[PDB]
């Protein structure tokens, strides 16, 4: 079982996907070289007591039960600390001060783009990726796996909404070409 | 005529042919009322290209505004306030908009009723819906646009709504449609928040719990599947086989024709309209520009 | 931008406080033998610290309420803050491990979070007195929520009918077409 | 227990000498309807028997053309077979002076043995088995039909009947149980004699390869 | 194929030619066949269009 | 499971009781019967469906599975397991569906149309395979049958 | 083929070799039996029964 | 290792289960009550079930508005504190504030009598407020440890900090949208 | 050619060829898809195993060692396209009986 | 087994106009970088981009025999599909 | 036929379970012989049937069972100077069950690859309780790995051979004679036959590679062809017996079973230019091109 | 090119085999009627039986292991330090960067 | 099951280095020496054991009482019963009989 929501706005579109290839829970995305337990990405987040991150998730036997393994490899390494979680997913980073703040801000503005953050309160996030966790360890359950074709899902475009896009880009394009030449002449000729 | 008119009422779908996985080719039950049953291309495109209904509507972005407004108003306590361990109970409901987490709530009837009848009153706009999920304990509301709707008649304590003073006045020309909008006497369903009602069929049908009832069941069947005479005693098959059929029959295009210069054209000599007639003709008015004869 | 730090005391007597592991804990956050300015007086850990989170940034709609035979007194509410146990003595004993080991471009800097941090820098820290519940100190202010006043008395406020009420707390949605 | 396993050493034992006397060696018949009561007449209860040693056999000889060709058949006791236990049979092999031998493992055999098994020497082949795969004879499994080895004059009359080269015969794997059954080496023709849905039977021959 | 559909196509068909009317075959509804036998007796032709 | 069993056996059978009581009460020089007599078309379950009454429409081998949270339209109460909220149909052709029937029905037959259309590659794609393997082999004058070496 | 808007292709064979291998292997009086299990194909249909 | 076993089925005593399980588990060394071996029985590790904090000892309830206040008043008559929430803006209006429609607040509103809360039968409650009427319902249920603090800034240099007590209960005022709408109709 | 825009022709699909296998009819398909699709006819020199033209064989330049093929067209542009690829096709060729 | 020549296929397999056949667009554009790096060589200027253009020419050549390769980096990876030999003999 | 198929229902041995695979798909699975297939099935006989004696506790014997139910409870036995794990067994659960485990034979089941857990660390309290001594490994391990132990009870790695689930209904119609049988869903058919108490000489399997590797080449083709006349007739179509004959033999001549496949084709020919006639072609060439092959045309 | 390039010695050229294993391969390959299937075994087998050896026999020099270092690159690992006793070859290589 | 220390709130370990077993932090020197039983443990897992004993294993479980078929009724088929998946769900039973060329097996 996984999960995984395409997080789109007006901005960009962009996605992510958890896994539990092997009884514990990892977080997977492209940008990153490779998924990382959920633990060190909530203590990278703001949240330090693995109480209150079990709180979050439940307080049910078989679900704890089952979240269990998620945290005894956080444990083992040496991450008890925000700045420890947030070094280690700089050390993590891929590309096309880096070793912290770049990772502060990538978490802050590409990771479940569509959930707000402003004033670098992440409760919210914390929140959002607890309750998807808790969806995809009770999923397991009973074996109710969502169907795509339910029609509920579903949305139709039309010719005004696809035409907006197009325009928009033309114009962006023109105001850019019209910029070029007005930054080449002035200067020389 | 019926080749020009029926393309306007065509959808398109995005897996483009790309491989078999028995999915989204078989008809679902979620389509009831949205897109036709019957008219679907028969051949390989089977399934991956469908035709409207009749009596369809589809929204459009809104103000987002006065909903998160008036929901803080409800009761909806503020996710950042409390802890975590709340979402454990079995008597909170998380409260999201379009996806986006916005608080929790106790007593979850009271909310849903209260904003159903703002709704009504016309305070909340007519498109905006919002459903329960009893599995995992959510209430979703939607504003964005792009999804389906369908009017029904609203029914309260096993009597409905309207009434035929209503309709005579309608004939007559009192009223229109928007009067029974704005009178609490219809309203529009989409295919989340209809999940939720008991759609009585007719009136005979209607019992306690039923909430809503069907303006006309004809409906269910799209543009070129309302050519048919009786579709109700065929076998399937032969229904979607006229469908597919209709549109090359050779017959009128328009008052105009004898001035088009086009690539193509095929006309007839000598129509006549049809002996047996459906409604839909009637409301396209075929009648007008038929294709065929009878023998 | 309202936030505090508290300090806490920890006994170190009872025998739950693993004596070796606060000396190691101590040795490695503290100078070996500095003791100018130490996070701890002794060589074991004295006390710890907690650190608060703002909640919500507009309070208005919240108030506390005291409960009293026949009769209830509110008081609108200054602030909501989270208090939480801080692990920053971890962080200081990581920097001491490691001091022991050894025409521009359009601005940017207002979503950086140093930003922030210096911006909250500028304010002047605040020192308080503390009084615990079992002072009667805290009976004596405790009289200052029953406000005084006769029982019966018809508020001048209040005057808008229920129908004015709804269109207040339901503005219309268009203030001109 | 210790009645099971004295059932799965009488049954090893007579699937063992029926291939024995299939392939011809010396045999007697009177030991052939032994009764798993008569080989507890012969041999003691479990905790009474030595496994390396209480069903050791080698009195088979080669008896219908030459009864001076012995036979040898080991069976081990530890579940996998080292390399100084095969030592020590092949020393006891050579102190006998016969050419070939037989061993019965009981779930296995270090690979270093199973190396060993394959380069011991030209003049020395010995076999390799399983007790699971001993506890039933394939050869009167319902679905195997008749294999029969047929010497080279038989072979000459036959590829002298069709006229073939020997190499255009269908092939039967050297590693084919049933090969190893009958113990087959490269370059043997085997008859095989399918059963028809009637009466009737068909012929054919395969080649060892 | 089981078009009972056509059948009573052709019978409503026939009964409403001979006295000018217009008939309905609408989904879930429509001219019922029962009134059609008597509309083709009262013209006399047998009531089941053989 | 006992219960869809059991739901399935009766009926089947009110099915199969009626047809047998159409076709006794049905005269010779009856068309349908003619032509289902002498197998020039049809047969008798078109018969029974035409005149008497249509069966359980049945999607991969069982009742139309809930396409709402716990049943299949919102015309049907949740949890209902009533013989009509599962795709039973009790009207023949001759009297006409409701749109509820007709729904069902036309779920049911779509199946066959995606399947025809999916086996135009399958079945196509084996018989290539199995034609390019076996295609050398010919039947000799000495009776055998050789490969092309 | 069911004559519902069929149709087939033709060829005319150009050599007398081809020609008599086409008639006497391929001839339809050669060929009433489909090999698959030597039942016959082509016999009566529909309306010849009746 | 061992593989020639006589497997056992007949029936075995309970009693004799019981009895080997206690000379495997209860041959107590509790005695061992040293100095540095002491525990404060107040001091123990929690379950994370805050309401169940009860993992080892020493060997919510449903509620409602009225149900908790007449709790609240016969049982017990001391001094009690509530955190209850209000809606966005009160049906008063600002006391010549010189005014937007800027949201009137309890924080903008004078002392005194400001109105009354009433229960009925069967159990529902009003907070009758003027001429409109906010229902009452109980907020989420609260478990972790609240406390009400006041903080005198006396000096810009400092102050002092005392306790009040700590928060037990949650409330919320809601307006009744559907009396409203009945009263004036639309 | 392929459409009827253009005039046509029809096509021997590789189910037809697997009919006509299955018939034994060896003559008649090779009539169908050889003597009237594409026979061309091209010369070989056996000397290199590879073709000239004109019956001169510019790899040797000797006329005494090349003879004629009939031969259909995709098979020599199959040979031209491999021999591009230095994939080297190499013929040999001996006399009819 | 490692080229230093190439046979240009003859003008019948590849008709005038495809103007002219995207075989021919490789091949005039392999002349056109192996007259660069000549040129340029004796020119005698930096190593990096002589070693550059080989690599170059080594990729070239290579899509002159397969299309599909897909391991190319970004900043040089083709834009549109072409037809080498292969794409031409495989495929239905 | 195979493009006549119709994939009809109801063909669930009449009882709608035993979902095993039937049409096209068995046919697509039986040709391609790949090594692994779907829902294997292996039958086998024992002497008789019905109520009395002998057959159905090698059925008990066989199938699925956890460690599961035997415990009715776990829990901790802690104690202060140590703490160790504690299995509890359901005996006269176990005797209306009547398998044979019991505290030894489980405490020898324990140790089998379960991190070269010592004898002295395991022992037998008692008939009915069997328990566990934890110890520190020392590999990123300590005291509280008893985390991790936690290896016993529904799923880590298990005493006996895996791979065989569990059947039911299939029932007759004759009562000329009284006849049963056996079904097992597993993929062993060398450990089922050479097990006591069945009748192993009557044991098939439908996995063709399997039956191949246990009992030589012409069981296999044997049951290729019953195979393919099962599929075949159970549809309701006929083909002669001819033709599925040839196919057998045509697929098994060559000394193994070589399925129809690209892999299978190409062992079982060698003419470069059919081979890059039917599938994979550049390879093809190119690797002939390499070794300078010559072919013939034939 | 990569698998011929996996057998050659790069000092002298020759292929890493000893002088019997020569003769037993040349009489295999001189058996008549040798099939292609079995020439593929074949070349697997003489991958196998070749890749092992670190020294042939007519030179001794120690030759590496071959590896693609990239796309359409090939590289081979003479010059290696290994966690064993420092080869001498390398040794000379390592020191050589002084400049 | 699981334990949080009171003082900074994370999970515990156990550990020995005194006479007696202690429940121990690793971030705040909180220790808690066990001296008592607890009675709750996290359900360990061990795979399916199907062929331990299969065919005709150890012969000690030989019962006398059985039940019968309801159609044909030879002598032998004894009774069974076993166990579904772990301590605190239910136990299967079926009822299998077997002399040849059918597929009966009843639930
Ligand atoms: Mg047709
Ligand atoms: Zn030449
Ligand atoms: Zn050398
Ligand atoms: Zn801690």
């Amino acid at each position: 079982v996984g999960a995984s929501v395409t997080s789109s706005t007006h901005e960009k579109k962009s996605r992510t996907n958890m896994a539990v290839k092997q009884g514990r829970f990892y977080l997977r995305h492209n940008t990153l070289s490779e998924d990382i337990p959920i633990v060190i990405i909530f203590k990278a987040m703001g949240v330090e007591s693995d109480q209150e991150i079990v709180q979050m998730i439940g307080t049910e036997e078989h679900v704890m039960a089952a979240f269990g393994p998620s945290l005894e490899e956080c444990q083992k390494a040496q991450i008890f600390t925000q700045m420890q979680a947030l070094k280690y997913i700089g050390n993590k980073v891929r590309r096309q001060k880096t070793k912290i703040e770049e990772a502060r801000e990538l978490l802050a503005s590409t990771i479940l783009t569509h959930v707000p953050v402003k004033e670098f309160n992440f409760r919210a996030k914390c929140i959002y990726t607890a309750v998807m966790v808790r969806r995809v360890i009770l999923a397991q359950g009973d074996n109710k796996v969502d169907d795509r074709d339910y029609y509920g899902n579903k949305r139709l475009e039309l010719a005004g909404q696809l035409l907006s896009l197009l325009f928009e880009d033309l114009f962006k394009k023109f105001n850019s070409e019209m910029k070029k030449i007005a930054d080449q002449v002035i200067p020389k000729q | 005529y019926i080749s020009a008119l029926g393309m306007m009422t065509r959808i398109s779908s995005q897996f483009e042919k790309t491989r078999k996985v028995s999915g989204p080719r078989s008809l679902q039950p979620s389509q009831w009322g949205m897109l036709c049953p019957s008219d679907t291309p028969e051949g390989e495109a089977c399934g991956l290209v469908k035709n409207l209904a009749l009596m369809t509507h589809i929204t459009t972005d809104m103000e987002d505004g006065p909903i998160v407004k008036l929901a803080s108003n409800l009761g909806v306590e503020d996710v950042n306030l409390l802890c975590g361990e709340e979402l454990s109970y079995p008597n909170v409901f998380l409260v999201f908009l379009n996806g986006n987490i916005l608080g929790v709530i106790r007593d979850h009837k009271k909310l849903v009723n209260t904003f159903r009848l703002m709704r009504r009153a016309g305070y909340i706009n007519e498109f905006v819906s919002i459903s329960t999920n009893l599995t995992d304990r959510c209430v979703y509301i939607s504003s964005d646009g792009g999804r389906l709707c369908r009017p029904y008649i609203i029914v309260k304590k096993q009597k409905p709504a309207v009434t035929n003073k209503h309709m005579e006045e309608l004939a007559q020309g009192y009223r229109n449609f928007e009067d029974f909008l704005h009178e609490s006497l219809v309203e529009y369903l989409d295919v989340n928040e209809e999940n939720d009602c008991n759609i009585a069929l007719y009136e005979h049908t209607i019992n306690k719990d039923t909430t809503h009832l069907e303006i006309e069941p004809f409906t269910l069947l799209g543009v070129c599947a309302g050519l048919i005479p009786y579709p109700h005693h065929n076998q399937s098959p032969r229904n979607t086989y006229q469908c597919a059929m209709g549109k090359q029959a050779m017959g009128t295009i328009g008052y105009n024709q004898r001035n088009r210069i086009d690539t193509l054209m095929y006309l007839l000599a000598y129509p006549q309209k049809p002996m047996v007639k459906t409604k839909t003709i009637e409301l396209i008015e075929f009648e007008k520009l038929p294709a065929g004869q009878n023998a | 931008q309202q936030k505090v730090e508290l300090e806490m005391a920890i006994d170190t007597l009872n025998p739950n406080y693993c004596r070796s592991k606060g000396e190691q804990i101590a040795l490695n956050v503290d100078g070996a033998c500095a003791d100018e300015t130490s996070t701890y007086s002794s060589k074991l850990m004295d006390k710890q610290t907690f650190c608060s989170s703002q909640t919500t940034s507009n309070t208005s709609r919240y108030a506390a309420a005291l409960y009293r035979q026949g009769e209830l007194h509110l008081t609108p509410l200054h602030g909501i803050l989270q208090l939480r146990p801080s692990f920053s003595y971890l962080d200081k004993a990581d920097a001491k491990h490691r001091e022991r080991e050894a025409e521009q471009a359009r601005q940017r800097r207002v979503q950086s979070y140093e930003f922030l941090q210096k911006k909250h820098a500028e304010e002047p820290w605040v020192h308080l007195h503390y009084y615990g519940l079992r002072d009667s100190r805290s009976e004596h202010e405790r009289q200052y929520l029953l406000c005084p006043g006769s029982s019966g008395v018809e508020n001048t406020e209040l005057v808008k009918s229920p129908s004015e009420y709804l269109m207040m707390l339901m503005p219309p949605s268009q203030e001109e077409e | 227990d210790d009645e099971e396993e004295t059932y799965r050493l009488w049954k090893i034992r007579k699937t063992i000498m029926q291939l024995c006397h299939d392939r011809g060696y010396l045999v007697t018949q009177d030991e052939l309807d032994q009764t798993l009561e008569e080989f507890k007449a012969q041999s003691g209860d479990k905790p009474s028997e030595g496994r390396p040693r209480r069903t050791d056999l080698t009195v088979l000889v080669a008896h219908n053309d030459d009864p001076t060709d012995q036979m040898f058949v080991f069976f081990p006791e530890e579940p996998k077979v080292g390399i100084k236990t095969i030592k020590v049979y092949c020393q006891r092999m050579q102190e006998e002076n016969i050419t070939r031998a037989l061993i019965v493992v009981q779930q296995g055999m270090t690979p270093s043995a199973k190396q060993s098994l394959v380069d011991m020497a030209p003049k020395y082949i010995l076999e390799q088995f399983l007790q699971q795969e001993l506890l039933i004879n394939i050869t009167e499994h319902e679905l195997v039909p008749e294999h029969v080895v047929m010497t080279k004059e038989e072979v000459t009359e036959l590829l002298a009947r069709y006229k073939l080269r020997e190499n255009q015969l269908p092939r039967i794997q050297a590693g084919d149980p049933v090969a190893r059954y009958f113990g087959i080496k490269r370059g043997q023709v085997v008859k095989i004699i399918r059963p028809s849905e009637t009466a009737g039977r068909y012929i054919t021959y395969r080649l060892v390869q | 194929r089981m078009t009972v559909g056509k059948l009573i196509e052709l019978l409503a068909g026939k009964a409403g030619v001979l006295d000018g009317r217009f008939h309905y075959g609408t989904a879930f509804g429509g001219s019922k066949v029962k009134d059609v036998c008597e509309d083709l007796v009262r013209h006399g032709y047998n009531y089941l269009g053989k | 499971e006992t219960l869809e069993a059991l739901i399935l056996k009766e009926l089947s059978v009110i099915r199969d009781h009626a047809g047998s009581a159409c076709l006794r009460e049905l005269d010779k020089s009856n068309s349908p019967l003619t032509m289902a007599l002498c197998g020039s078309k049809g047969s008798f379950i078109n018969i029974s469906q035409m005149i008497a009454c249509v069966g359980q429409q049945a999607i991969s081998g069982s009742r139309v599975p809930d396409g709402f949270e716990n049943r299949s339209l919102p015309h049907f109460e949740k949890h209902s397991k009533l013989p009509a909220a599962k795709g039973f149909v009790a009207n023949s052709f001759y009297s006409g569906l409701t749109p509820t029937e007709f729904f069902f029905h036309t779920m049911a037959g779509r199946e066959g149309l995606v399947d025809t259309a999916v086996k135009t590659a399958e079945t196509g794609y084996m018989q290539r395979r199995l034609v390019k393997s076996l295609e050398d082999l010919c039947s000799q004058y000495d009776l055998t049958v050789r490969s092309s070496t | 083929a069911d004559f519902d808007g069929d149709e087939m292709n033709l060829h005319l064979p150009q050599t007398e070799e081809a020609k008599a291998e086409a008639l006497v292997l391929m001839g339809t009086k050669a060929n009433l039996v489909t090999p698959r299990n030597g039942e016959p194909l082509i016999a009566a249909i529909q309306d010849f029964l009746t | 290792r061992p593989e020639v076993i006589q497997s056992h089925s007949i029936f075995e005593q309970g009693p004799a289960e019981m009895m080997k399980k206690k000379g495997n588990w209860d041959k107590t060394v509790d005695v061992s009550d040293m100095g540095p071996s002491h525990i404060i029985n107040i001091k123990k590790e929690k379950r994370e079930t805050d309401e169940e904090t009860k993992q080892i000892l020493r060997m919510l309830p449903k509620d409602v508005s009225v149900a908790e206040l007449l709790r609240e008043l016969s049982l017990t008559k001391e001094e009690e504190l509530l955190f209850l929430q209000l809606p966005d803006t009160l049906p008063g209006q600002p006391p010549t504030q010189d005014i937007a429609e800027n949201a009137c607040t309890l924080a903008d509103l004078t002392e005194g009598q400001v109105g009354k809360l009433l229960i009925r039968k069967s159990g529902r409650v009003q907070l009758l407020l003027g001429k409109v009427t906010l229902d009452v319902t109980m907020g989420t249920a609260c478990s972790f440890l609240q406390e009400l603090v006041s903080v005198g800034l006396g000096d810009s240099r400092t102050g002092e900090m005392t306790v009040l007590g700590h928060v037990k209960h949650k409330l919320v005022c809601s307006p009744d949208f559907e009396s409203l709408l009945d009263h004036k109709h639309r | 050619t392929e459409g009827r825009s253009r005039d046509g022709g029809l096509r021997l699909g590789e189910m037809e060829r697997d009919c006509l296998i299955g018939y034994g009819a060896s003559m008649l398909l090779l009539e169908r898809l050889m003597i009237s699709s594409d026979a061309f006819e091209v010369d070989v020199c056996g000397q290199c195993g590879l073709l000239g033209y004109s019956g001169w064989c510019h790899y040797c330049k000797s006329s005494c060692h090349v003879s004629s093929l009939r031969i259909p067209y995709a098979c020599k542009l199959l040979f031209q396209e491999l021999q591009s690829m230095n994939i080297i096709p190499r013929l040999k060729l001996s006399k009819y009986n | 087994l490692i080229l230093t020549r190439l046979l240009v296929p003859p003008l019948c397999i590849r008709p005038s106009v495809v103007n002219e056949d995207d075989l021919t667009m490789k091949l005039t554009e392999i002349i056109f970088l192996n007259d660069v790096i000549k040129k340029h060589r004796i020119s005698g200027a930096k190593t990096q981009m002589i070693m550059e253009d080989w690599d170059f020419l080594q990729l070239q050549c290579a899509l002159y025999i397969n299309s599909e390769l897909s391991g190319i980096p970004l900043n040089m990876a083709p834009k549109k599909w072409t037809r080498g030999f292969v794409q031409r003999l495989k495929g239905k | 036929p195979g493009t006549q198929m119709t994939l009809k229902t109801f063909h669930f041995a009449g009882v709608a379970s035993m979902n095993i695979t039937l049409g096209v798909p068995r046919i697509k699975e039986i040709i391609n012989a790949s090594k692994a297939i779907s829902t294997p099935i292996i039958t086998a006989q024992l002497d008789k049937d019905d109520d009395a004696d002998y057959a159905r506790l090698v059925k008990g014997r066989i199938e699925k069972t956890l460690l599961g139910e035997i415990s009715e409870y776990i829990e901790e036995v802690f104690l202060p100077d140590d703490c160790f794990i504690l299995v509890k067994l359901s005996l006269e659960r176990i005797r209306l069950l009547r398998l044979e485990v019991n505290a030894e034979t489980v405490r020898y089941s324990i140790c089998t690859s379960k991190l070269r857990v010592k004898p002295g660390d395991v022992a037998v309290h008692g008939e009915a309780v069997v328990c566990v001594t934890p110890r520190e490994n020392s590999k990123s391990s300590m005291y509280y790995v008893l985390q991790f132990l936690k290896e016993d009870l529904p799923k880590v790695v298990v005493q006996g051979i895996p791979e065989v689930s569990r059947a039911v209904i299939h029932i007759d119609e004759q009562s000329g004679k009284e006849k049963y049988k056996l079904l097992v869903e597993g993929d062993n058919l060398r450990a089922v036959m050479a097990t006591h108490g069945v009748k192993g000489t009557r044991t098939t399997s439908n996995n063709t590679y399997e039956v191949e590797k246990t009992l030589g080449i012409e069981a296999a083709r044997t049951t290729i062809i019953n195979e393919i006349q099962y599929t075949m007739v159970n549809h309701g179509m006929s083909i002669d017996r001819r033709h599925v004959m040839l196919l057998s033999d045509l697929m098994t001549y060559k000394g193994e079973v070589l399925g129809i496949t690209r892999f299978g084709l190409a062992k079982m020919k060698e003419s470069v230019l059919m081979l890059a006639s039917f599938e994979k072609t550049a390879d093809h060439l190119f690797d002939a091109a390499y070794f300078g092959q010559k072919d013939s045309v034939c | 090119v990569i698998g011929i390039l996996q057998m050659i010695c790069k000092t002298c050229c020759h292929i890493m085999l000893s002088q019997e294993e020569k003769k037993q391969f040349l009489d295999y390959l001189k058996r008549p009627g040798l099939t292609y299937l079995q020439k593929r075994g074949l070349k697997k087998k003489i991958s196998d039986k070749c890749r092992k050896k670190n020294i042939c026999h007519h030179c001794g020099a120690f030759n590496g292991t071959v590896k693609k270092c990239g796309l359409l690159k090939i590289i081979h690992e003479k010059y290696k330090t290994n966690k064993k006793v420092v080869d001498p070859i390398v040794s000379n290589f390592l020191q050589s960067f002084e400049t | 099951m699981l334990l949080f220390c009171p003082g900074c709130g994370n999970g515990l370990i156990v550990e020995e280095g005194q006479r007696c077993h202690r429940f121990s932090c690793n971030t705040c020197p909180y220790v808690h020496n066990i001296t008592r039983k607890v009675t709750n443990r996290k359900y360990p897992k061990l795979k399916e054991v199907d062929d331990v004993l299969g065919g005709a294993a150890a012969w000690e479980n030989v019962d006398s009482t059985a039940e019968s078929c309801p159609k044909c009724e030879h002598p032998r088929a004894y009774f069974m019963q076993l166990q579904t998946r772990s301590a605190d769900e239910p136990m299967t039973t079926f009822y299998k009989c077997c002399n040849a060329q059918c597929g009966h097996r009843w639930r």
